[PDB]
């Protein structure tokens, strides 16, 4: 158990390393505990992060929706969990995609990639700001 | 102010219903009473990275007719975007310390949008970005529509040809789509389908649409025929097969057609259109071209003009 | 951060350095357990990583190749909950597979072949000798897949 | 077996100084008493993926005197590695099962490396591969140096131009700081200096060299002047302040040369030598050249012959 | 004198069951027992008009085993039919009057044919004439089967890829033919299927083929899999989607393959064979590729030498 910061918890197996990557929280000097191909009740197996003294950013925290939907983000201080709840999904998500439709203006040029998110059950929507088109997230992942 | 006011005119999926009548209804005036001088003092910017005749030279005709004077290129080539390896955004940046309003035309999806980051307080107007948007090829399509079938609702619609390409007719659904009652044929081969996301789009506001192999299948019950041009410029090279026209309409297919259905085509055309069909009376492609000029013009007018009088 | 019944612990590892071999030697690419910890105490180091992967061996080769990232770092063999081996990894001869030669001109980009260095001390620095185009690299700009 | 019987022959690097005094030993030899049908039976595959006068026509004259056939390419274009996607080492896959030993030059470093790890039991030898190794150049200058200076050590070695990306003096180097006591002058441009694998390992041998930025500065002392091409191929565009030759030796810089001293190089020359320098007793890269049939029929030998020649 | 004794040897559909067998028996024979003086004062040429790599220098390979010279070109470019606007009737007209047989590639259909009726008394081996006929690959193909097999009849024959233009396999169908009880399935795309005249062939002969779209789904009952590169230097630009190598064999799609299963390809090869099939036991296109030399020894033997080989 940690005193304070956070615990991202229920993560998919094979996720955990690629979360680790992307929002670089390997790059501090806060303590950090993970664990892969955890046994889970609900999930089989898990991926499992704590970061201590630490919390994502709002940035960090919207991505998390939709690398790991089902995933449970921890808040904790004096080693209670103050803050329990799945990242919310954000209507709109910058920098972080690339269009897949290789003729859009956003590949050549000095702008921010933006993407209209949009839940749609099953596969998640993502329309580009630029090019209009729209794409399954499963496609757009693969930057 | 006018609702289109210092206005970016980008993709139609912007525009609402009230917004193209009022475009329309101004370019009717325009037509009846022209206005030489309203433009005075503007000068507009006409960039063109892609090739163009009817839409370059429209819009800049446009300009003229009301007084406005225009700058701007009709290829990258000679551009410092061209020879010195600036960028679309810096190129928009300066550009849009000189002008009132910036035509453009490119070949990718998105240019257009982009600019409007980069142009402070200069409109943009869209003249086609790659294979997504033409809205003012919509405009003219709208207002010859409603000239020659005095409605925009209750319409039976043909699109032929390279519907997954062709930005005149991405723009075209969507605003027909903004009207009641339209019901829609899709006529195009497999790998140049009409979009999914246009498709999606009808479904949700419970329009009529089906596909077809053929135009006689609809020829009956159509009161315009939107054909065009497969746009092999924007082809990957898998899509090769379909660099012909696969429907290729001939006067003599014509027979049953409504008496007042007319043949529509963006232009320019290859061989969809056969010449024969240019004497019948239900060739308008023509006309429509010439409608460009009115459309154009109440765009430019409604974008820099708070109010117009007539 | 718990012990394991079976399998191999990575311990004293720099800190920093516990990512770059989990990324490096793929080492999460597995269904075995694994448990790490990162910026740990040691009273020995100040800081530490430490890297536990359950019922999962390594060569010697294996764990020489950790040695341009971790030289002084300890690999315990464990069974039964019992430490039955400790090695420390010792400069390997090559290092196959994993980098990618800077020279750009080099055969090996275009074919089917799998990169492979000569691997020595030079003045107090690790230089890289390509098997096919024989230019020499410091270790630091031979860049990873 | 002769210790070089079946052997690849990519690097200098790989070989020591007795496998370089067997060949030069076995050349002596055929020199003076040729064995025209010594490889009688054999095809030999002679490979060429980029140009080549003296290498290429050398080899195969080398083979004909001995009574072996050739069959190959002088360029890639109309192989199926350059007209229908195959890989070098689909190709040396296929070719291998043909013929008794492969000759290769390529433009990229280690393509000969790689051949021998798809050739099996065939023998590969490098003709030159990119900037990296030419053992076969080295083997004839060798040879050269010997004639002319009566032995491999204790030798003044100055070599000029290019030394980065000359595959030549790469080779050359390894296979000279194999004898004892020789020193050697480096005189290039500092954007074509002599790379630092090079100097490491002359260094580690505790062999003299020192670097100079005229020749005249060291004429007095060299028994070796070994002059290079600009690589004008191989550099990148960075580096094309030194296309042209930036030392010219002309037969008045001569002056004050050792009586023994030979001018050698590799070929082709641009203007790195004056046509002066041709007439004069110095000049000895044509008589370097013709040594190449000896050293390259005493290796063909040597690799495909079990036996020491007699 | 032999069956095929000066012959030529244009197309599969020319020769018998005999012919076939012939051929094979001679390969073994020399095989087994080189005789390298067997075509001692024949000087043949090889005159290739498109790309090779296999076929060019495995044929010239087999005629320096026999002891023949070879002269010719490996492209058209410097020939006068290339720069000084020749026939190829002319060209074969003037090299007639030179040489003893002359092998041939070319780019267009029924070139080697026509070559025939301007060779007078010489004859000409046809080493691919556009995506007409490939006999000397179906002759090494057939050695191939016959000895990963021990038969060349009651066989399951599956061949993928580019049908309609692989030359390989049109000749190869006609040959496999003309034995007893084998059974095709063909695995290609729609764009480029098996000839009809190919399948009337069969049909005719009362042979048993079928059409699939997987591999996977004849996997468990091939004894030969033949795997062909799109010949993607034929395709009409119609046919561009094909490019790409729609049926990709890997190592794992090999895990219900008969033991006795062998996946060939005339080569090169692009993806459709991943480098991971190649160290599997069922890989041997390169041991293919390396009987090349036996086939084509014996068909020069045959054609050029009047009595059988013992
Ligand atoms: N001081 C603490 C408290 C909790 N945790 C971690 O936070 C996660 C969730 O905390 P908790 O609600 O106490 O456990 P659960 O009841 O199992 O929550 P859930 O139902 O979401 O699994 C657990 O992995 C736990 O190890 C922690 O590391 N440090
Ligand atoms: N069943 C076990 C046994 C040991 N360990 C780990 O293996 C490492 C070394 O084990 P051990 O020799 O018992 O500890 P030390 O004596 O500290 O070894 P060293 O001096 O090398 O640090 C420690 O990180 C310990 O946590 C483990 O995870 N599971
Ligand atoms: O090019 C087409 O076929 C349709 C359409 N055509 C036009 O806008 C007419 P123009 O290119 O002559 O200005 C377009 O999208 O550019
Ligand atoms: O090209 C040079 O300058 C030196 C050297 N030259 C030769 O080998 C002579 P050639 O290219 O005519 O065979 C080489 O590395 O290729
Ligand atoms: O090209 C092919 O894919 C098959 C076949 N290939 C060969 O004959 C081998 P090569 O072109 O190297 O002589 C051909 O028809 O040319
Ligand atoms: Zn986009
Ligand atoms: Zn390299």
């Amino acid at each position: 158990a940690i005193k304070r910061g956070t615990v991202i918890d229920h993560i998919p197996a094979q996720i955990g390393f690629k979360l680790l990557s992307l929002f670089k929280l390997t790059e501090t000097d806060q303590r950090i505990t993970i664990g892969l191909n955890l046994p889970s009740g609900e999930m089989g197996r898990k991926d499992l992060i704590k970061i201590e003294n630490t919390f994502l950013s709002e940035d960090q925290v919207d991505q998390l929706a939709l690398y790991a939907p089902q995933a449970t983000v921890n808040r904790i201080d004096n080693y209670e969990v103050v803050g329990k709840s799945r990242p919310s999904l954000p209507e709109r998500i910058d920098n972080v995609l690339v269009c897949p439709n290789s003729n859009c203006i956003s590949h050549a040029e000095p702008v921010s990639s933006s993407f209209a998110v949009r839940k749609r059950a099953n596969d998640i929507a993502l329309k580009c700001k630029y090019c209009e088109k729209e794409f399954s997230h499963n496609v757009v992942l693969a930057n | 102010a006018n609702p289109l006011y210092q206005k970016h005119i980008i993709s139609i999926n912007d525009l609402s219903r009230d917004d193209l009548n009022l475009v329309l209804a101004t370019a009717a005036k325009l037509k009846a009473n022209p206005q030489p001088e309203l433009l005075k003092h503007k000068v507009i910017a006409s960039c063109f990275f892609e090739a163009s005749t009817r839409t370059r030279l429209s819009f800049e005709t446009s300009m003229h007719r009301l007084g406005a004077s225009v700058v701007g290129f009709s290829d990258s080539a000679n551009t410092s975007l061209g020879k010195k390896g600036e960028t679309l955004a810096d190129t928009i940046s300066v550009i849009s310390t000189y002008v009132d309003a910036i035509v453009m035309r490119h070949p990718q999806e998105g240019a257009a949008r982009l600019a409007t980051e980069f142009s402070g307080n200069v409109p943009v107007l869209n003249a086609g970005d790659g294979s997504n948007q033409h809205p003012t090829q919509t405009l003219l399509d709208l207002f010859t529509i409603q000239e020659t079938q005095g409605r925009l609702d209750n319409l039976h619609v043909a699109m032929v040809g390279d519907l997954k390409y062709g930005r005149t007719v991405h723009s075209l659904t969507q605003a027909l789509a903004k009207f009641d009652g339209n019901r829609f044929y899709f006529i195009a081969p497999d790998a140049l389908a009409m979009p999914q996301y246009i498709l999606d789009m009808l479904d949700e506001k419970g329009i009529a649409w089906s596909l077809h192999s053929s135009i006689e299948e609809v020829m009956a019950e159509v009161d315009i025929l939107y054909m065009t041009r497969v746009q092999k410029e924007r082809l990957d090279p898998s899509e090769y097969a379909n660099v012909k026209a696969q429907f290729v309409l001939r006067a003599s297919d014509l027979h049953n057609a409504k008496a007042n259905m007319k043949v529509l085509h963006p232009l320019p055309r290859v061989d969809e259109i056969a010449t024969d069909v240019d004497k019948t009376p239900h060739a308008w492609y023509f006309q429509q071209a010439g409608n460009g000029i009115f459309a154009r013009q109440a765009l430019l007018a409604l974008v820099l003009n708070r109010d117009l009088v007539l």
